[PDB]
């Protein structure tokens, strides 16, 4: 009988998990402060890592990867591109971005205008995105970028904005792409085999950067703020079977060839990058982690990461199964009970 | 923490005191005369916890022996170890106490407490450093009873700085001499709530059930319960007996058992329950844990455990012994108060009891243990709300008052043992 | 990798190497607890034999 | 030469000290009864083995060593074993009743009635000193004479010696081999009154060397004697540089200079390799990339915490045995490039290395191999708050409920204590956050 204790009480995939591990009949839930647990699904501030690992009789497993924020901030994001070699400035999967704190508060503002300004100069699309890590601005002009940042308080990002992204048709509209990537307590990377995209039900718009829901494919602001919700595909979500035989009708393409390969090159390259910081292999606890990681495409079919999300929920045709693919690679590998969904992304390439 | 003084008072007290004497001169290689006969020096090395030295290499138990009437001073006298005890030792009076605990406490035991009080302090001066009393009594008489808790109150006066311990025989109907059990017990409760630092709780209700059920004795007697107890006594002393790191004096013990002042009222438990078959670390760890293996007619599932010291005797891997405990708290730890982190601590002893190979003891603080007391208060309001009995009590001088203030105390340490078993 | 400070004899050798440069009470207020602390104590005792002589 | 006094204080400390002195005698080649035949200076001398030895007429080379027990079986094991010979009989002092594991009871009642007397012994020792530096404190955090009686003699010895460092051994509290349910209690309560007057402190946690025990040299249920052998290796590791000729961390002014940026930041992180198996059949020896890679595993480190979630204030190499400059610079450099080593801002990311050519020596008939180069790191960081995190979490579970406090009030303690050391410790976690933390449905 292995014991378990929730700390996250507004978390469905976890929700999800604790309720299949109580239906194996082998696992019981104790009360969110008894110590004597193998598996704690935490929260998501202030985890204390420094409490794990220090119960006699007792191998100890945690859904959280101790510094795996690195990944899952704006700010930390671009900082760990920018400064770490494997990933380098020469990186040609992410949109160009710099870290800007408010006037009211190192700082890039300075950098920033540096290719601004060749970019103003050379004719080039100078339009910017500004986003936190809700406040999103989305202009060509860099001033109305630095001043509503400096009008919030906290640190702002601005990243290059993809203006020629790939557009679905019917409709001439934007959308986003959703990973979920489980990595396990041997830091085997596990890549779900069902994405989702994230539509825009509202014809794109390379005129008016100021309506945003044509450029913003997140699943709120498309489900109240635009006038199509579900004209295309049911709350704005396609699933790879038909995205795929879309590319295949319309591009004469695959998902795998055109887009997929890129998408687990970014995965691979971003986690096995932090590994050394953040594995569990030698500690005296072990820690599991899913990741959302959300691509872009733009219209010659390259792909854009544009954030990693470190607590990120599912959607809801697709819960049961990625739900039991946690309990069964992530949990069950570390505590055995009485045709995989995950792809390993694995590649050992000789130079 | 070197010396402890025994005392063991009345019918029940002295019968079970005796037979404390012979498990533990066995143990030690002590035999009737007071002649050491031992092979192993772990025999000697504490020996002087419960034995002063005489000359010859003799040694004489630290121990006296109280009663109101000389029938069972006599017997005990009489018995195996008899003349180990120091004959000047004995301290008696003629009248007895008919099963009467004011007559224990105000009449006639008041007559006789400062001759036992003479007896303890020349026990205590001959001592390098008296770590404290032990008492062995029943609370359902009178004399263990009443002139038991008198001695109490009278030895913490006189020594307030030093450990009070008491191993007391709780009454129960199904084992009873007389119907005023509840009344002595209750009175007595009272005091030991108050002036004792460590109380094993042995219900003669348990140790009956065990008798009956488990070791299939239909007609169990007072002998049969005294094997069962003599057996606990010298399992929860083995610490202080015996070289070791934990719970290896009084006050270290009340210190890990006792988070707070009222709450000492402990639940022993023995395992194997007394045959050739060999027991298994974790088949020992099972049993001492069983409910059928309590001393203290209470559910450890009706409570929490506030503090626990297992001991384990015998040869056996100290590996296998951690990795039990662990499973067990590990596999119920909701029976565990989880705010006393590490409240399970276990020691392991070399030399098994005789007879036995491997053997186990178990010392709860359970909150469980106010299923006793609810016991008891029930059978004393039973009667005291008609004034039932009274009469053999008012007699000596006692007032109902005093009836009613005992009942409120211990209906008050119920309640605090609830409240623990909820926070 | 600059190793600096570099110092060596029979038993052995020393050194530093750089990766990278930088980016009481009294006895008296004792003596004054340890007493406090013992008059408490004193205090708690006679507390206790007055409600034994009661 | 500038001498050191150690004081070894109840169970643990004295435990500890013996193991010291005796690995401490096969090191310098000094028999048990005091005897050193290499020593050429008969009677007398200011060599760096002098910083712990004095020396008699007779030749007799006698360690500068209080050893002070509130109960006397710890102490008479000293007085009657193997090396009775070397120890002076006033140099071992023993009570008759002990602290019941109550830091109020070792602190303020039987404290007081024995604290003169320790400080007359301590004070015979200084005066055959010519230059005092200062202290070596060892003791547990968890027992009764550890914590209370330690708490009482470091600010005694603040007074009476108000110039001279003091350094910490302490041995943290760990539930495999722990006697007391209040152990978090003595441990805040001890840690409190004596952070202002300690220097540098080296936490040992017995979970860690309980578990290199157990996964190292095959000991299926270690005892404290195991331990303390393991644990003796280390601390020679650490003192090796007051007690033999070189240059680094010569003096105890150089351990705080070296490891003590921020006072109150006083607690260095030790990690040792290789710890061997003597039975273990075959074994290759490892190198200096090895042993100095295995400094940054946790499983080899006295505390268990994560130094790549913290930052680096300091960082000593302590080597033993065969090793040379090149080797170590080259080791390092392979390491930067593989590991997480964060120094905060306003300190260099940097080494101070120290070699002696003499491979460690082991206790004949030990658990430990001979090998042919051994390090000991320390290293500052941030993550050994960690270690405080755990302790004041028990802390406060038993404390809300005021758990086992009546034992403290007892002894004359008053409760405000409790809360007063508590928050000193809460004011602790925040400077460890301070100084190695940055700014942090979908
Ligand atoms: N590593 C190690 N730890 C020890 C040793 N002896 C005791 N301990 C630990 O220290 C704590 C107990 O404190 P002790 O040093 O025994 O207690 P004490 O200082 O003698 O104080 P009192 O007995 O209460 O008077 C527990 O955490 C023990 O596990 C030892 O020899 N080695
Ligand atoms: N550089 C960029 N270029 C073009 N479009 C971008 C862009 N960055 C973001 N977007 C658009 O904004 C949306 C992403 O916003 P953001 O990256 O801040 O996610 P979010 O934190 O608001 C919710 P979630 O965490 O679930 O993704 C995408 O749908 C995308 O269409
Ligand atoms: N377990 C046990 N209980 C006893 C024994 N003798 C008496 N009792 C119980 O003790 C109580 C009677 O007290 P007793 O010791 O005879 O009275 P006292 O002589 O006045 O102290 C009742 O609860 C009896 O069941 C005995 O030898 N063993
Ligand atoms: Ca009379
Ligand atoms: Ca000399
Ligand atoms: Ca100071
Ligand atoms: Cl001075
Ligand atoms: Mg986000
Ligand atoms: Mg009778
Ligand atoms: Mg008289
Ligand atoms: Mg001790």
């Amino acid at each position: 009988m292995y014991t378990f204790v929730v700390r996250d009480e507004n978390s469905s995939v976890y929700a999800e998990v604790s309720r299949l591990l109580l239906a194996t009949g082998q696992w019981k839930r104790l009360r969110k402060d008894n110590p004597r647990f193998n598996l704690m699904l935490g929260e998501r501030n202030r985890l204390p890592f420094g409490r794990l690992g220090h119960e006699p009789g007792l191998v100890q497993l945690v859904n959280y990867y101790r510094g795996a924020d690195k990944l899952c901030r704006k700010a930390s994001l671009v900082k760990l591109i920018k400064t770490s070699p494997e990933l380098s400035e020469s990186c040609t999967w992410f949109p160009e971005s710099y870290v800007i704190y408010p006037t009211n508060l190192t700082d890039e503002r300075e950098v920033f205008l540096a290719a601004y300004n060749r970019r103003r100069e050379g004719r080039e699309g100078n339009v910017w995105i500004a986003k936190s890590s809700e406040g999103i601005l989305i202009s060509s002009e860099a001033s109305e970028l630095l001043d509503f940042i400096d009008e919030q308080g906290q640190v702002h990002v601005i990243q290059k904005y993809l203006e020629k992204p790939l557009l679905l048709e019917p409709g001439h509209r934007k959308f986003d792409i959703r990973s979920w990537v489980l990595v396990d307590h041997l830091y085997n990377i596990y890549l779900y085999r069902e994405g989702v995209l994230r539509t825009s039900s509202e014809p794109y718009n390379s005129a008016n950067f100021q309506d945003k829901t044509c450029h913003l494919t997140n699943h709120c602001i498309q489900k109240e703020y635009s006038k199509n919700y579900g004209r295309y595909e049911e709350g704005n979500e396609m699933f790879f079977e038909e995205f795929n035989q879309y590319l295949m009708d319309a591009l004469n393409t695959t998902l795998e060839n055109s887009i997929l390969l890129q998408i687990k090159h970014i995965i691979r390259s971003c986690l096995m990058c932090i590994e050394p910081a953040i594995s569990t292999k030698h500690l005296h606890y072990q820690s599991f982690q899913l990741f959302g990681f959300d691509f872009m495409v733009d219209e010659e079919l390259k792909v854009w990461l544009i954030e990693v999300n470190g607590a990120p929920a599912c959607a809801q045709k697709l819960y049961a199964e990625l739900c039991q693919g946690i309990v069964d690679v992530a949990i069950s590998s570390v505590f055995p009970l009485a045709t995989s969904i995950f792809i390993k992304l694995h590649h050992h390439h000789h130079h | 923490m070197r010396e402890i003084v025994h005392i063991q008072a009345g019918q029940c007290g002295n019968q079970i005191g005796a037979k404390f004497w012979e498990v533990i001169s066995d143990e030690h290689g002590i035999d009737p005369t007071g002649s050491y006969h031992g092979d192993s020096d772990l025999q000697l090395e504490r020996i002087n916890v419960y034995y002063n030295e005489a000359t010859g290499n003799k040694y004489v138990p630290r121990a006296i022996l109280v009663d109101l009437e000389p029938g069972t001073m006599d017997s005990v006298r009489s018995g195996p170890f008899g003349q180990i005890f120091r004959p000047d030792n004995f301290v008696f009076g003629q009248s007895g106490a008919g099963n009467n605990w004011a007559k224990g406490h105000y009449t006639e035991g008041a007559e006789l407490v400062d001759s036992v009080l003479d007896v303890v302090r020349k026990e205590s001066e001959s001592c390098d450093c008296l770590q404290g009393f032990q008492l062995t009594h029943s609370l359902g008489g009178g004399t263990g009873s009443g002139m038991g808790t008198l001695l109490i109150s009278k030895i913490r006066e006189e020594y307030p700085d030093r450990i009070m311990n008491t191993f007391s025989v709780m009454p129960s109907p199904k084992v009873s001499d007389t119907v005023v059990e509840p009344y002595n017990a209750t009175l007595s409760v009272h005091q030991l709530v108050e002036n004792t630092d460590e109380t094993y709780c042995i219900d003669n209700e348990a140790l009956y059930d065990i008798c009956f059920r488990t070791l299939k004795l239909t007609t169990p007697t007072y002998g049969d319960l005294n094997h069962l107890v003599s057996a606990t006594m010298s399992g929860v002393t083995t610490c202080l007996r015996f070289p070791g790191q934990l719970n290896a004096d009084l006050r270290k013990l009340a210190v890990n058992m006792v988070p707070f002042p009222r709450l000492h009222f402990f639940m022993p438990g023995f395992a194997p329950l007394t045959q050739y078959r060999a027991l298994t670390v974790p088949e020992l760890t099972q049993q001492m844990f069983d409910s059928k293996n309590m001393m203290a007619a209470c559910d450890p599932r009706h409570g929490r455990y506030l503090t626990v010291a297992a001991i384990f005797r015998g040869r056996m891997s100290m590996k296998e012994v951690d990795e039990q405990m662990l499973n067990v708290q590990n596999k119920n730890s909701s029976y565990f108060v989880e705010w006393i982190p590490n409240n399970v601590k276990t020691a392991v002893c070399d030399i098994p009891p005789r007879g036995l190979k491997m053997s186990a003891t178990f010392i709860g603080n359970s909150t469980a243990i106010q299923e006793l007391f609810k016991r008891i208060s029930e059978q004393f309001t039973a009667m005291f709300r008609r004034k039932a009995f009274l009469h053999w009590y008012t007699g000596e001088g006692m007032d109902e008052m005093e009836f009613t203030e005992a009942e409120s105390n211990m209906n008050d340490l119920v309640s605090e043992y609830q409240q623990y078993q909820d926070a | 990798m600059e190793v600096i400070e570099l110092n060596k004899c029979t038993s052995g050798q020393s050194f530093e190497v750089i990766l990278k440069p930088p980016s009481d009470p009294s006895l008296e207020e004792i003596q004054k607890k340890l007493e406090a602390a013992e008059e408490r104590r004193k205090y708690q005792e006679a507390e206790l034999l007055k409600h034994l002589a009661e | 030469m500038r001498e050191c006094i150690s004081i070894h204080v109840g169970q643990a400390g004295v435990q500890i000290g013996n193991a010291c002195w005796e690995l401490y005698c096969l090191e310098h080649g000094i028999q048990p009864d005091g005897q050193m035949p290499s020593d050429k200076t008969i009677g007398g001398g200011d060599d760096s083995f002098n910083t712990f030895f004095s020396e008699t007429g007779a030749g007799k080379h006698v360690p500068r060593a209080v050893f002070v027990d509130l109960e006397p079986t710890v102490i008479d094991e000293v007085r009657t074993g193997t090396y009775r010979q070397l120890f002076h009989p006033e140099q071992l002092i023993t009570g008759k009743e002990d602290a019941a594991n109550n830091y109020a009871r070792g602190h303020y009642t039987i404290g007081k009635e024995i604290i003169d007397l320790v400080l007359d012994r301590i004070r015979k020792l200084a005066d055959q000193c010519t230059g005092l530096q200062g202290f070596l404190v060892f003791h547990s955090f968890g027992g009764g004479t550890g914590s209370g009686f330690t708490s009482l003699l470091m600010e005694r010895l603040s007074v009476d010696y108000g110039k001279k460092s003091k350094l910490e051994f302490s041995i943290y509290p760990a539930p495999q081999v722990s006697t007391a349910v209040v152990e978090p209690y003595n441990s805040i309560l001890t840690t409190h009154t004596t952070l202002e007057h300690s220097d540098c402190a080296f936490m040992v946690d017995n979970e860690a060397i309980y578990d290199i025990c157990r996964r190292n040299l095959d000991i299926e249920r270690p005892t404290y004697t195991n331990l303390n052998r393991l644990i003796s290796q280390i601390v020679s590791s650490i003192t090796a540089s007051l007690r033999f000729d070189g240059a680094l961390n010569v003096d105890l002014t150089e351990f705080q200079t070296n490891l003590v940026p921020y006072p109150r930041i006083h607690f260095p992180l030790a990690t040792y390799a290789p710890v061997i198996s003597a039975e273990k059949a075959y074994h290759e020896q490892l190198s200096v990339a090895e042993i100095t890679n295995a400094c940054f595993e946790p499983a080899n480190q006295m505390v268990k915490c994560d130094p790549r979630h913290g930052k680096y204030m300091a960082c000593c190499l302590l080597y033993r045995g065969d090793v040379v400059p090149k080797d170590v610079n080259a080791a390092i450099a392979t390491i930067k490039t593989k590991r997480s080593i964060q120094f905060v801002d306003w300190c260099p990311t940097g080494f101070k290395v120290g070699i002696n050519y003499q491979p460690p020596t082991v206790v004949p008939g030990g658990d430990l191999a001979k090998v042919q180069r051994a390090v000991c790191m320390l290293s500052n960081t941030t993550a050994i708050a960690e270690a405080w995190a755990r302790l004041d979490h028990k802390f406060d579970l038993m404390y809300a409920k005021r758990a086992f406090v009546h034992w403290y009030v007892g002894e004359g303690m008053e409760e405000g204590e409790f809360s007063e050391a508590r928050e000193d410790m809460a004011a602790l976690e925040k400077d460890y956050e301070e100084v190695g933390v940055d700014s942090v449905e979908e």
